[PDB]
RNA sequence: CUAAGAAAUUCACGGCGGGCUUGAUGUCCGCGUCUACCUGGUUCACUGCCGUGUAGGCAG
């Protein structure tokens, strides 16, 4: 057998574009009526700051450069001075059935793709992979600058089932840390709950909401969007934040991007913390790509050793070749 | 090609990152194959478990919100992306532009088999409801349950039941929980007749859908001809520039047991339009069929004037 | 393609207008014996490779990154589908938009 | 061993926008229901007071420019006719962890940078950088103009600890000059706060209040924002300052760049006074750098000769590298 | 079975310097608003008494 010419996964844990709002502490209970964080512009004017050629250190010149003012126009956004609380709001829905491809050539290829997933199923169920997804949905790795330095972060996870709350999460995502994964009966009862929607025994959904507690007046980091240059034309504004009807917002890729924060199984480092899980594991912030295709620790070798040549890796690979399924994909030739 | 015997209204479905471009001519709303290609998929779901076939689709949109800028000295608009992962080696990856947007907009979906007879109404439209809430529409994510806690159970409306009168009462009654949006109908006749009309000067067929829907601006015989509606270009369906093909003699095929064929786009003239300006309902559906004997892959919207 | 030798793609119309040249050195290459210039070896090249400019591929192949699609069938099964992207018909509009946007008549 | 392509630095000391409102001396311990200082606009005819180019230096012209002047609308800010004291509020967050940069390529420059500042606060703590940053919190630097011709200012710092003030801080602002660094014992417990805070043993929030006294209905001056075109199509309106909803504020960056003006270790001088930090440490109201490449005091050679070849620099310069650090920015190719 | 399937923009910043808008002015003539009505028909669920009682009744 071969792999399949197209191949294509639908994603599971699809999130919601989530969107801020500003309070008090101790009102977060009735934080319903709390109004959006909203998008504004100002004003900067800065210096010379960044790194000059060798060419060009020459100082009447960087005199002349320093005497022309430079000046942006850029989009900020901030709490209100009388709120300190942000409060960040997404949904995210499971759907269940990660084996099944959206696309396949290769109709024994699918079915021996189909056989080994239900067989990774049969030997241990989603509880790794589901604690460590509860784990990135306990602390509120999602809030990405807008935990760092916070006071105090709580995180409060609301399945729905019918159009009331079927049950409550409650969280100190500061507890919890972003480094280890623990095991509490809260979280293992949410692990247990995101197991089963991922199972394809039910359709769970659930509303998170964050509160981080930064202080008054301070600036929330929403998601920036992306302009490409008009280059022979006049200056733009080179800020631009995303907002979703006059509310501050994070993409919903940026959400899902921190979820799936799960592998611990790279094979560079293990204290560094975990990475999210894509083919060729690589993390932008640092530019290098971890589980490099010359070891044979990728995804497509290992999807490729378990299925064509029938050699099933080890449990831990097990799970990042599964939380590759999860995440999806369009892979081929 | 056939009456429908009730009508389903998908209420305000909410779908976030919708694609936007959906064709390489036009990028605002997406095309209505997008509609009934999810009504098929839906009958193949959910509508074959339940001796209920589904037809076409009826769409109003009722909120647009496309994710566009205006780059600042120019008066075109640019489209806003997202940053993939990096490549094996690290160093970046290869820009392809895609246009995402939101979309709020309910589906009117008709109904000919045995709806009021095996089932009822209630857990037909619930159930229907349960499985659209798991999937995804134009790219893009049906967006789940928010704190709108009251738009959410539909209406299954018996089309033909009842007096005549109290038909024209109850679809009015439905579309008084459609009046937000506008619902969107094919307008080949408007396009056969401009078309007719301007062959008189030349005899060319594209740029008539141009000059259908620009601000044509008329000098002293300053003044703007217009339309009556709102005319905008849509993808009016599929024509094959190749012949028919078996499922195995095409490499990297989606299945290799389903024919394939070379496409490419038909492009059409839309009308968006207030819902009480047309008194049946069972109006707006659109269809799609195939004529597989040459290229003619249509979706529009027929028996609608 | 990838072919930097834009110089044939110049070539087939350098000729080609007010010459036979251009226009019959794809196919019926009668005019190409007097526009080799030169013996059977040159003109028979020049005709190859104005046969091989414009021949079509044949065999299709489509990709994972090429937009395959289900069209339903009436009352049957489902038909696969590969849109091409019309470069002719774009080039086209894009000169009629260049044209209304830019130009002396609508600057006017 | 050489530096990263990318390198950036998240700040340290986030200042919030700066509020401005009105009042009474002393009532400004009951100076919360204080009414903001609003933005009106007023009219402004034109003199001519420019250099002429000596090509129009001809006696005709000149009185015929004079005899039709020009207009213009101008934003501004008054205090009223019946307050003489202008309170301006903002908070700041110390965080700590001022060493790690937020993006980095090589892993052996990042180590090494990481060891570097490692020993820098093992030889010493923070506690020369949090003294002048606790100075120019002391003395109100951050009131720019509005300081100057004050005939008092009064300074309360608010260490906010909980949802409540966990201790209080009280400082005559112009006792406390702007020029040299005193010792005293309020304010070393506030350095000390400021260090504990930049050294990630604890979590510090801020409230900062001035009082300046200025006098009945003078003009104060809030942040000034950026015009790019003028037209009849609006009131040819020339100056516009910034605003808060319905408030005059100072920009953020306005209040940050006034926090660390603690440079007083540049080569040119010292009986000016301390200048803002800055790679190539630079006044815009003088048009020059300091510290220019030239010399070896600039930020990006002393950083090179530390990190990369290990000579460490004097500990005057190694106050100033670590102050850049805190400042934050993006250094690289 | 949806031009389907997949995706982290981001780090940092001093916009302020200064100013006389002025002089002068007639709003004004004239006018038909009328005709005809049940609001309250229990929307006044009150006041006090016996009874330990809020349980239950009474009297106007």
């Amino acid at each position: 057998l071969s792999t399949a010419s197209v191949l294509a996964f639908e994603r599971k844990l699809d999130p919601s574009d989530a969107l801020m709002s500003a309070g008090a502490w101790a009102q977060r209970d009735a934080s319903q009526e709390w109004p959006a964080v909203t998008v504004r512009e100002k004003s900067v004017r800065g210096t010379i700051s960044n790194r000059l050629k060798t060419k060009d250190r020459d100082p009447a010149k960087l005199d002349a450069s320093i005497q022309s003012p430079n000046l942006q126009t850029v989009d900020v956004a901030n709490l209100p001075s009388d709120a300190d609380t942000l409060k960040v709001r997404f949904t995210l829905r499971v759907l269940g059935g990660a084996g099944t491809p959206s696309a396949c050539n290769d109709a024994a290829y699918r079915d021996k793709l189909l056989q080994t997933v239900a067989t990774y199923v049969n030997e241990q169920g989603f509880a790794e992979l589901a604690r460590r997804y509860a784990h990135n949905l306990a602390n509120a790795r999602f809030l990405w600058r807008n935990r760092v330095g916070a006071e105090a972060v709580e995180v409060r996870i609301n399945h729905i089932r019918q159009g009331e709350v079927a049950r409550t999460w409650r969280f100190d995502a500061l507890a919890i840390g972003l480094r280890d994964f623990k095991a509490d009966a809260e979280l293992d009862a949410l692990a247990e709950l995101i197991a089963s929607g991922l199972s394809g025994s039910g359709h769970v959904l659930l509303e998170v909401v964050a509160f981080a507690r930064i202080g008054d007046g301070q600036e929330v980091f929403p998601s920036q969007e992306l302009i490409l240059d008009k280059g022979d034309k006049k200056g733009q504004k080179s800020k631009t934040l995303y907002s979703v009807r006059d509310a501050a917002a994070i993409h919903s890729q940026k959400i899902g991007n921190a979820l799936r924060t799960i592998d611990t199984w790279y094979p560079d480092e293990d204290g560094l913390g975990p990475i999210a899980v894509e083919p060729y594991g690589s993390v932008t912030s640092q530019g290098k790509a971890y589980r490099q295709p010359k070891q044979k620790l990728d995804f497509y070798t290992l999807l490729d050793n378990w299925v064509l040549r029938d050699e099933a890796p080890a449990v831990e690979q097990q799970h990042y070749v599964i939380a590759n399924l999860i995440r999806g994909g369009v892979f081929g030739e | 090609v056939t009456d429908p015997e009730a009508l389903l209204l998908l209420p305000r479905l909410s779908i976030q990152n919708a694609n936007a471009i959906s064709s390489p001519l036009t990028w605002g709303f997406p095309s209505p194959g997008a509609f009934t290609g999810f009504v098929h998929a839906l009958q193949r779901r959910v509508g074959i478990s339940l001796d209920i076939e589904l037809d076409g689709v009826g769409i109003v949109c009722h909120r647009f919100e496309a994710q566009i800028s205006q780059p600042a000295g120019k008066r075109t608009k640019v489209f806003n992306l997202t940053r993939n992962p990096l490549n094996r080696d690290g160093s970046t990856a290869a820009i392809v532009e895609e246009g995402r947007a939101h979309l709020e907009v309910s589906l009117l979906l008709g109904v000919h088999g045995d709806g009021l007879d095996d089932h009822p109404a209630q857990e037909i439209a619930r159930q229907v409801q349960e499985q659209a809430g798991a999937m995804r529409l134009a790219g893009g994510s049906i967006l789940p349950w928010c704190n709108e806690r009251f738009p959410a159970p539909n209406a299954e409306l018996l089309m033909l039941g009842g007096s005549d009168e109290q038909r024209r009462k109850n679809q009015r009654r439905l579309t008084r929980r459609l009046l937000p949006g506008f619902a969107l109908v094919s307008r080949e006749a408007l396009l056969q007749q401009h078309l007719e009309t301007l062959r008189t000067t030349l005899p060319e067929a594209t740029t008539l859908d141009a000059l259908l829907d620009l601000c044509r601006i008329n000098f002293e015989p300053w003044q703007v001809r217009d339309k009556p509606g709102w005319l905008v270009p849509i993808p009016a369906g599929y024509n094959a520039l190749s012949p028919l093909y078996l499922p195995g003699e095409v490499r990297n095929a989606r299945d290799r047991e389903t024919p394939l064929r070379f496409v490419e786009n038909l492009f059409g003239l839309g009308e968006w339009l207030s819902p009480h300006r047309v008194a049946a309902l069972s109006d707006l559906l659109w269809y799609h069929h195939a004529e597989p004997d040459k290229g003619l892959y249509r979706w529009s919207t027929p028996r609608f004037v | 393609g990838n072919a930097a030798a834009l110089d044939v793609f110049k070539f087939l119309s350098l000729q080609y207008q007010g010459k036979n040249l251009l226009n019959w050195l794809t196919e019926d290459s009668a005019e190409a014996v007097q526009a080799l210039s030169d013996n059977a070896e040159q003109a028979r090249e020049w005709r190859q490779a104005f046969i091989g400019i414009t021949a079509v591929k044949g065999a299709p192949a489509s990709h994972s990154l090429a937009k395959q699609l289900y069209f339903p069938l009436p009352g049957s099964g489902y038909h696969l589908l590969a849109p091409l992207f019309p470069t002719s018909l774009v080039h086209h509009v894009h000169a009629l938009l260049r044209e209304a946007r830019f130009g002396d008549a609508a600057k006017a």
